[PDB]
């Protein structure tokens, strides 16, 4: 919060108006999936795929 | 009372001197009128005067001491 001050010659603030209390917030949200997917046939892994790790 | 007072106040217009009987009657009427509208004030307590233990004072009430003339200055306007 932030405030502002008055200025009077004798401390009298009857006529003037006081400060308000406005509350604000910051909102965060979740994003999207980061997905990586691969696929291969059975025979590809049977013969071709070497050192898959 | 009113008539005698105004008569005494307007006699000088005709340059005539009032008689003692008229003065006495005016004084009597004025005294009666002043007696009618008479009030005698009563001196209330000072304000710091303690209230005796026999009155059974209590908290949440200002009965501990006699209520004087309240300042009637509260809030920001006093200062």
């Amino acid at each position: 919060h932030q405030f502002s001050s008055l200025r009077t010659p004798t401390g009298d603030i009857s006529g003037q108006n006081k400060n308000n209390l406005i509350s604000g917030k910051a909102t965060g949200r979740v994003g999207n999936y980061i997905t990586v997917a691969v696929e291969y046939q059975q025979l590809e892994e049977a013969i071709k795929l070497n050192q898959l790790e | 009372a009113v008539g005698y007072q105004l008569l005494l106040r307007m006699l000088s217009d005709y340059s005539l001197e009032p008689t003692p009987q008229v003065l006495s009657n005016a004084q009597r009427s004025y005294d009666a009128l002043m007696t009618d509208t008479l009030v005698v004030p009563s001196m209330r307590r000072r304000g710091d005067f303690p209230v005796g233990q026999g009155n059974k004072y209590d908290v949440f009430t200002s009965d501990r001491y006699y209520p004087g003339d309240l300042p009637l200055i509260d809030g920001d306007i006093p200062n």
